[PDB]
């Protein structure tokens, strides 16, 4: 057995080193940017041998800016450097947001009769779209379980992007929307609570100010599916969760509670949000109450009839 | 080392031996999000590795944070019970004395609204001074802050004596002379270091500012961390820089044109020097960021020395009045260690 | 076994010789 | 960095040519495009300022400004910073206005100046100072070369398009001008606190220079701190200059630099502050600085953009919800606060306004509280107090629904109508019969046997004992 695994395993790693060359080779020889002179070389370099790792990136991944298998490389290699991944992930997020920002440019110069820049193929996703498919795609081929996912700094980025690029409500998106990705992904509802506890700790920019309305949104969207969880889970034995959850939904009552304030005496008048804040307090409030009652002693009486 | 946690739900802010005062030099106060918490350190039998442990007595609650904490000389021990008296900062920017026996507070005096700093306090300090008969005469707090204003608070025989004096800007650091209370040290932000006498203008003003060696360009911005007397006669000062950047003037003999000792931390100090309380020529310094600490010799004896290394930030740090112990908070907890070197 | 070096590359973008 | 900073900017000004913009203005043009130096005449103070060590004659005024020089370029760096802090104190009331300015003067020289300065620098000045009528030179220096022209508009050429060559210059011509005059203003303040100069006599001036000290360092602050915002908000000052200006000779330039001072000393600090606002840590200097109701509130938002901020705001009484909560002029604002911080100071600032308030702002309080805390009792209180929009409660429950369970336990306890029917309910939505047993505590024993309809002994055992007909049943069906 022992033998058998050994070969297996070789040949694992293998073909996925030979997966990327191919999506590499593939994509720069169709890229309309990469000069005939090069591409030429480019086939003859990687329609071969299986190259290393460090080669596929330094000479090709890197030089083309492909940061999705930049990533992919990163985790065939059991790379150890969280900044210079979350540096790729930034490039990736930005240049997959500049990419859906000129195809709904596109788009609505067609809608309003305009000519389209010469030899540009003529309704495109919102860029968050476009963004969270990229990082599915992603997940789908490393598993979650690779170091190119540490939900401790990306779901704070990904979080960054979305305030700092307004893809909210104001162009119909869910203002959930980071947190929806992650959970429907498979990241553990606990650790999603728990990374939103420390965004909502250390205010670092842009979560500031009356921002962290929108901090305490994203930690009542992720408890309450906690909780949904919870009471499945219960039903489905019948056929973890801490104080410390309690406790910060109350620090999140308090962050309202001071945001509201603050939105009351802003120069210029009062702030719009009163009745949004007033309806979100209910929200956190209804969570402590379920939160209360499971803590209390209705989480271990979840197989019990009633 | 030896590390001793703090309470899962204190966050720490300040720690402060209580070097000040004799009777009670084996006290340990961290001042945290809800009050000040007292400690005692002793020689247990250990390995003489470590010859001093901390045990934790008790905690004072005050409900609210505590950013800058000193003790008094006026604290004492009795049989258990200890009398304290502690001068500190409060969320509410007001300045406090609290006398207490043990846990319990006794007593307290606040000084604050518009009768007291009208911005961010940024430090504060504590002397007893006695009369000529030598009864307790008045007890005196020294504070600085970002209104531009130095606070002298004197609890006095007949009650309180309130003076405030103006600052070219905003008050970084304040303490008394040693052996001499009737001097203190203010260091402003800007570079500016007063000496004064509030028993009487100002006797002097150094500055660091132009002063910085330049052989290695300090930076555009080189903000005073720290400045801090020397000796148990107070016959120095030395002063830090957010930079690193420090330096040694000494107060006797002849006629003085410079500083007489200048040079630069490895690293940044936002927190400041802490100089040694037997060794007049060493101090510490924190790189309270990445929680290493740096520890440096005047005379250059030093040669970069880095006694410690925690992987994990420092809030703060103080030397144990024996001068061979440290003990340091963290965000959550309290070391005791001890440089086998200056036992 | 990765080893990034930005230093020495080959001009992704220019022909050869 | 310093040094390639130095030297780069050295290189990129190596000289190549000369133009002579407008009809009279010396310009150099250097090496690296876009970086010209112009060469501008001195004012008075300009040329006193850069011939200290020259002038052979000089009026008094320069011999004076020379001595005071003489004895301030003794000090260091550090020395002169705290001073200058100190004096910007005075304005703050970080030194109390309760002091008398001897008291003050005296406060900055023991904290500052003793021990720091050579006693032989401080004879040699004071026996220079002896020479000068003081009253007059001073006179001569605040009324006249340092606080600027009323003016009756002289002619600077309102500039129809945005120039950004003479912005610039402007703005460094500005800096230089009000740096010299900072170095000056500090330099008498110094001689004022070092000897025993009448503080009624020379009350005025004292006053005078303090406050312009003050605006300069001001300036000289927002300077470094942001150019280009500074020149924005220096040039949206004047009205009819909004755009900017046109110089064509040295007269008109030394004039415009003069009328930008006068802007300076004298609506500026509100357009500017308000402009910032739509630099953080220089305002903190200056909102402790330059604040000294409306000061207040400023401190407010700024000290929160959190202990000092809430304080200050209590005591008392984003830009769209800062203006929304201004129409609205306690519960706004936090309610505000607590959005933007969406954390410690949020919740807290929330709590303290629901709890001194006490449909739709009481259900979102009550709603933000209960997550707060359940994050962080506050579930009985909230529901109690609401039965003293039941479809809210319900889904709250929902929500809540073991840490609910026990607090439900918690609240029978203690008290041993549409608040029992909606648990009841939510109940009926082991576990469940045990629920709603303790709930009901009739309810209990119909669930017991609706489930029912080891299990089976147990259920019969506890109908039995709850009910100590029904008995003999029970025990005839567990014999059978």
């Amino acid at each position: 057995r022992q033998q058998q695994q050994q070969l297996n395993h070789e040949a694992s790693e293998l073909l996925e080193i030979a997966h990327i060359q191919d999506d590499l080779l593939e994509r720069l020889v169709a890229d309309p940017r990469i000069p005939e002179e090069r591409k030429a070389e480019i086939e003859e370099f990687l329609d071969g041998p299986i190259r290393t790792l460090t080669d596929l990136f330094n000479d090709y991944a890197d030089q083309a800016n492909y940061y999705d298998l930049c990533l992919l490389i990163f985790h065939a290699a059991d790379f150890h450097n969280p900044r210079t991944i979350m540096d790729t992930w930034n490039n990736l997020i930005n240049q997959s947001h500049f990419e859906a920002e000129q195809r709904r440019e596109y788009w609505e110069i067609v809608q309003a009769g305009g000519d389209l820049p010469a030899g540009v193929i003529a309704e495109p996703p919102l860029p968050y779209v476009y963004v969270s498919q990229q990082i599915q795609l992603i997940a789908h081929r490393t598993s979650l379980d690779s170091l190119i996912f540490p939900v401790n700094s990306l779901l704070p980025v990904v979080c960054a992007y979305a305030i700092n690029n307004g893809q909210d409500a104001s162009i119909g998106a869910d203002p959930c929307w980071p947190i929806q990705l992650f959970l429907n992904l498979g990241v553990p509802h606990a650790l999603m609570v728990q990374v939103l506890e420390n965004v909502l700790d250390t205010q670092e920019a842009p979560f500031t100010g009356r921002r962290r309305k929108l901090v305490v949104q994203w930690i009542a969207m992720a408890v309450d599916m906690w909780v949904r969880e919870v009471e499945r889970r219960g039903a489905m034995a019948a056929a973890v969760m801490g104080s410390w959850v309690s406790e910060l939904l109350g620090r999140a009552d308090q962050v309202l509670t001071q945001i509201a304030g603050t939105g009351a005496t802003l120069r210029g008048g009062a702030a719009s949000d009163a009745e949004e804040i007033a309806s979100l307090r209910r929200t956190v409030k209804g969570l402590k109450r379920s939160v209360d009652m499971l803590l209390g002693g209705e989480m271990a009486r979840m197989s019990f009839f009633r | 080392s030896n590390q001793y946690q703090l309470p899962l739900n204190v966050r720490p802010y300040t720690t402060t031996w209580c070097s000040q005062s004799p009777s009670c030099s084996n006290l340990l106060a961290i001042g945290h999000d809800t009050g000040i918490t007292i400690y005692c350190a002793s020689e247990e039998q250990t390995p003489g590795s470590t010859g001093l442990t901390l045990q934790e007595l008790f905690t004072i609650q005050t409900g609210l944070p505590t950013l800058h904490l000193s003790f008094s000389s006026s604290c004492s021990y009795s049989e258990p019970v200890y009398s304290l008296f502690l001068a500190c900062v409060c969320q509410d920017n007001t300045v406090r004395l609290i006398i207490t026996k043990n846990e319990t507070i006794i007593t307290q005096h606040v000084l604050g609204g518009k009768s007291g700093h009208h911005n961010f306090v940024n430090d504060i300090d504590i002397a007893d001074v006695y009369s000529a008969d030598n009864r307790l005469a008045e007890q005196v707090i020294a504070s600085v802050g970002d209104d531009c204003t130095l606070i002298i608070w004197r609890l006095t025989d007949e009650g309180p004596i309130l003076a405030g004096y103006p600052l070219s800007s905003p008050g970084i650091s304040v303490q008394f002379r040693p052996s001499n209370p009737n001097q203190l040290i203010v260091g402003e932000r800007n570079g500016n270091i007063r000496i004064f006498d509030w028993t009487l203008p100002w006797l002097l003003t150094l500055n660091t500012l132009p002063l910085v060696n330049t052989c290695h360009s300090s930076g555009i911005a080189s903000s005073l961390a720290n400045v801090r007397w020397i000796g148990s006669d107070g016959s120095g000062i030395l002063a830090m820089c957010k930079s690193g950047a420090w330096l040694r003037w000494n107060l006797f003999g002849p006629k003085n044109l410079l500083p007489n000792v200048q040079g630069i931390s490895l690293f940044p100090s936002l927190l400041g020097a802490c100089p040694h309380p037997r060794y007049m020529d060493y101090f510490a310094t924190a790189h309270s960021q990445h929680g290493l600490i740096q520890l440096i010799n005047t005379y250059e004896k030093d040669s970069n020395s880095i006694p410690i290394q925690l992987g994990m930030p420092i809030v703060d740090f103080c030397w144990h009045q024996d001068g061979s112990h440290l003990a340091i908070a963290t965000e959550g907890s309290v070391l005791l260690t001890r440089l086998m070197g200056f036992t | 076994k990765l080893v990034i070096n930005k230093d020495m590359r080959t001009d992704l973008f220019s022909p050869p010789n | 960095l310093e040094t390639i900073l130095r030297d780069v900017k050295t290189a990129f000004n190596e000289a190549s040519s000369i133009t002579l913009y407008g009809d009279e203005i010396i310009l150099v043009n250097c090496f690296q495009p876009y970086n010209h130096s112009l060469y501008k005449l001195n004012t008075t103070v300009e040329n006193w300022f850069y011939n200290m060590h020259s002038e052979t004659d000089g009026s008094e005024l320069f011999k004076y400004l020379r001595t005071l020089n003489g004895f301030a370029s003794t000090l260091s760096n550090d020395v002169l910073r705290s001073i200058s802090k100190k004096f910007l104190d005075i304005i703050t009331g970080e030194l109390p206005d309760s002091m008398t300015t001897v008291e003050k003067f005296t406060d900055i020289f023991k904290n500052c100046l003793e021990n720091q300065f050579e006693i032989t620098n401080l004879k040699i000045l004071f026996d220079e100072l002896n020479s000068f009528d003081i009253p007059v030179v001073l006179n001569d220096l605040i009324n006249n070369q340092m606080k600027p022209g009323i003016f009756w508009k002289k002619d600077f050429i309102s500039a129809i398009k945005f120039d950004g060559f003479t912005s610039i210059i402007s703005l460094e011509s500005l800096h230089q001008l009000l740096s010299i005059h900072y170095r000056i203003t500090l330099q008498v303040l110094l001689t004022f606190v070092l000897f025993d100069l009448d503080t009624e006599i020379f009350g005025q001036h004292i006053s005078t220079l303090l406050d312009l000290h003050y605006k300069q360092f001001l300036l000289l602050n927002l300077y470094r701190q942001d150019k280009c915002l500074l020149a924005e908000v220096l040039l949206k000052d004047s009205s009819e200059f909004s755009f900017g200006v046109k110089f064509f000779n040295y007269g008109q330039l030394i004039a415009y630099i003069d009328s930008l001072n006068s802007n300076v000393y004298n609506t500026e600090n509100s357009f500017f502050m308000t402009f910032f606002r739509s630099s953080h840590k220089n305002i903190r200097f200056f909102l402790e600085n330059v604040e000294c109701e409306v000061q207040e509130f400023m401190f407010a938002m700024t000290l929160f953009s959190f202990d000092q901020s809430y304080e200050i705001f209590q005591l008392h009484d984003i830009w769209k919800d800062l203006l929304c909560t201004f129409t609205v002029p306690h519960s706004a604002f936090y309610y505000q606060l607590s959005l933007l911080f969406d954390q410690e100071f949020a919740l807290k600032c929330i709590s303290k306004s629901a709890e001194y308030s006490l449909q739709d702002f009481k259900e979102k309080q009550h709603i933000h509280y209960l997550n707060l805390l359940i994050h962080f009792e506050v579930l009985d209180v909230l529901r109690l107090g609401h039965e003293c929009r039941t479809n809210f409660l319900q889904l709250l429950l929902q929500e809540d629904i073991d840490f609910f369970s026990t607090l439900l336990r918690l609240c029978n306890a203690h008290s041993d109508k549409i608040v029992d029917s909606i648990l009841s309910q939510n109940l009926r939505s082991c576990f469940k019969k045990l629920y709603c047993f303790r709930m009901l505590n009739a309810a209990a024993e119909v669930l017991y046997q609706y489930i029912l309809m080891i299990r089976k002994r147990k259920c019969y055992l506890m109908v039995i004992n709850v009910l100590s007909v029904t008995l003999t049943d029970l025990r005839d069906e567990l014999r059978g």
